[PDB]
């Protein structure tokens, strides 16, 4: 069993404190070269931090004097302290056994860190009314906005999971207020609209939020 | 009234590897420090704890030459107090280093158009190397919990890689040519003085 | 800092295609470069070490190429499960680092597709609480490059508006994208018409589906 557990991410508020874990089978930390990398949603890979096994470490620019990397070879486990801890920080960190000019091998299946100053809110869900301007030919489109809530993620069904054909639930996007904005929408026979009710089912568990939000026609 | 074989060392025609640094004893002779001063446009002359100038003025016990060979990327370790690869597994100098550190592109020697393997530097080791240590082991390097016995592969691997010198390369990885002398001076008779 | 340019950004490619993506350092860094492979929500996997040896275990198609600053990967036969993200890393200890390439994108190639284009008014519900999100909808197009322009009474938005793209349809190889235009309840009465202009590969001239506020 050669792997890497990782563990200790989560949501905390800017400036606040957080200590990722790396517990190894297999590898034995104290021997290796063990780098810390982080990939942002949507962004590339970037490394943090690494430990020599004769316990030279070095950090990367934007997190010196913030982050300390350690490990207990009683527990062959490694460690990031993680201070001061800013929104850019925000990513899924990943322990890694580093081989230099061998690559890097073996990687832990990444622990997440959200750092925000937004509490925990539900979300308000607006329906996407299929107009006549919602209807390019044949078929129309409705959808639901679930917007503005605080932390990810969001679960999405249609009529009680009876529409799965033709859904398209979208990745959140992180609005400049800190709360997350999603839309899912569906395409459906413009015949059947108002023969067959269309209901969104919303639920966040983060606020114990169950929404069913019913999308009909707009009334002129 | 010999001369200190200073000629040997730097106008030595093979360099040895990194891991395997080459050590001259330099005792009982009378050292120009003159030829050393400026050999070439190469400037490569940090001293620490003591003076150029003042090496002519200054007799010590023991004159030790360090000669090796690494990339343009890593004469930067060889200082005191600093830490990588090769400051910690193959060439460590003390924090408290006095001498001075010589060094100088020898990409018109060291690298072949096929790649110059045969100098070596050392990639694991399990701790860092103490001062003045040369550590020629050639031990399958455990990275697990497995033992190796000799055997390499997944977490056994060989603990030494080598430079591959090509000519075209960029300069931070061309080969250089290090010459490190550290001056002694102990409860002993100084025999090694200027002139 | 070295500086480590990859690309294409993106490339469509059908199975048993050629596939080669570039990896350029702003500097000398001889052989020391790695190529990783990366699926979504996995963790990266190793797939060339010491910019041309293949890792074990990764298929021989698979194969890497170039010293110093100019380096390929190759693909010879692009199979089903190699449609993902790959990455190049610079392993070379100076300067630290390790940075990683921008990245490119393997997509599943097929034909052309316009966009499907709808827009939303917002809702009397969102109205009342004094925020106004306009979305439009472009359904299931291909390729991924598509460029949404919003216009409030014929003047260009930009700056007040976000989009979200699905994963390529795991069933026709389209993507779906999303645009929602934002605004205070207060700037969205002091407008009339506002449209969504879609270009698109598959689109001669642009799309643009509109409506007035309060028709
Ligand atoms: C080494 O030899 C070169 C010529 O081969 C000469 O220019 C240089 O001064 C010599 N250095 C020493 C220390 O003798």
């Amino acid at each position: 069993q050669v792997q890497l557990v990782e563990s200790g991410g989560g949501l905390i508020q800017p400036g606040g404190s957080l200590r990722l874990s790396c517990a190894a089978s297999g590898v034995t930390v104290s021997s290796n070269y063990m780098s810390w990398v982080r990939q942002a949603p949507g962004k590339g890979l970037e490394w943090v931090s690494i430990i020599y096994s004769g316990g030279t470490t070095y950090y990367a620019d934007s997190v010196k004097g913030r982050f300390t990397i350690s490990r207990d070879s009683s527990m062959n486990t490694l460690y990031l302290q993680m201070n001061s801890l800013r929104a850019e920080d925000t990513a899924v960190y990943y322990c890694a056994r580093d081989l230099m000019v061998y690559g890097i091998d073996v990687w832990g299946q990444g622990t997440t860190v959200t750092v925000s100053s937004a509490s925990t809110k539900g979300p308000s869900v607006f329906p996407l009314a299929p107009s006549s301007k919602s209807t390019s030919g044949g078929t129309a489109a409705l959808g639901c906005l679930v917007k503005d809530y605080f932390p990810e993620p969001v679960t999405v069904s249609w009529n009680s999971g009876a529409l799965t054909s033709g859904v398209h639930t979208f990745p959140a996007v992180l609005q400049s207020s800190g709360l997350y904005s999603l839309s899912s929408v569906v395409t459906v026979p413009s015949s059947s609209l108002g023969t067959q009710t269309y209901i969104c089912n919303v639920n966040h568990k983060p606020s114990n939020t169950k929404v069913d939000k019913k999308v009909e026609p707009k009334s002129c | 009234t010999n001369l200190c074989p200073f000629d040997e060392v730097f106008n030595a025609t093979r360099f040895a590897s990194v891991y395997a640094w080459n050590r001259k004893r330099i005792s009982n002779c009378v050292a120009d420090y003159s030829v050393l001063y400026n050999f070439a446009p190469f400037f490569a002359f940090k001293c620490y704890g003591v003076s150029p100038t003042k090496l002519n003025d200054l007799c010590f016990t023991n004159v030790y030459a360090d000669s090796f060979v690494i990339r343009g990327n890593e004469v930067s370790q060889i200082a005191p107090g600093q830490t990588g690869n090769i400051a910690d597994y193959n060439y460590k100098l003390p924090d408290d280093f006095t001498g001075c550190v010589i060094a100088w592109n020898s990409n018109k020697l060291d690298s072949k158009v096929g790649g110059n393997y045969n100098y070596l530097y050392r990639l694991f080791r399990k701790s860092n190397l103490k001062p003045f240590e040369r550590d020629i082991s050639t031990e399958i390097y455990q990275a697990g919990n497995k033992p190796c016995n000799g055997v390499a592969g997944f977490n056994c691997y060989f603990p030494l890689r080598s430079y591959g010198f090509r000519p075209t390369y960029g300069v931070g990885h061309q080969p250089y040519r290090v010459v490190v002398l550290s001056f002694e001076l102990l409860h002993a008779p100084a025999t090694v003085c200027g002139k | 800092e070295i500086v480590m340019t990859q690309s294409p950004s993106s490339l469509s490619a059908s199975v048993g295609d050629r596939v080669t993506i570039t990896c350029r350092a702003s500097q000398g860094i001889s052989s020391y470069l790695a190529w990783y492979q990366q699926k979504p929500g996995k963790a990266p996997k190793l797939l060339i070490y010491a910019a041309s040896t293949l890792q074990s275990g990764v298929p021989s198609r698979f194969s890497g190429s170039g010293s110093g600053t100019d380096f390929t990967l190759t693909i010879s036969s692009l199979q089903p499960e190699d449609f993902a993200t790959y990455y190049c890393q610079q392993l070379d200890s100076y300067p630290p680092g390790y940075t990683f390439g921008q990245g490119t994108k393997v997509d599943i190639k097929r034909t052309v597709a316009a966009p499907s284009v709808f827009i939303f008014p917002p809702s009397d519900e969102q109205l009342k609480s004094g925020t106004a999100s306009v979305v439009c909808l472009l359904n299931n197009f291909y390729p991924r490059e598509a460029k949404v322009q919003w216009k409030v009474d014929n003047a260009l938005q930009s700056g007040n508006s976000q989009e979200s793209v699905t994963e390529q349809d795991s069933k026709d190889s389209t993507y779906s994208l999303s645009s929602t235009l934002t605004l205070s309840k207060a700037d969205y009465e002091k407008h009339k018409v506002y449209a969504c202009e879609v270009t698109h590969q598959g689109l001669s001239s642009p799309v643009t589906k509109s409506f007035n506020r309060g028709e």
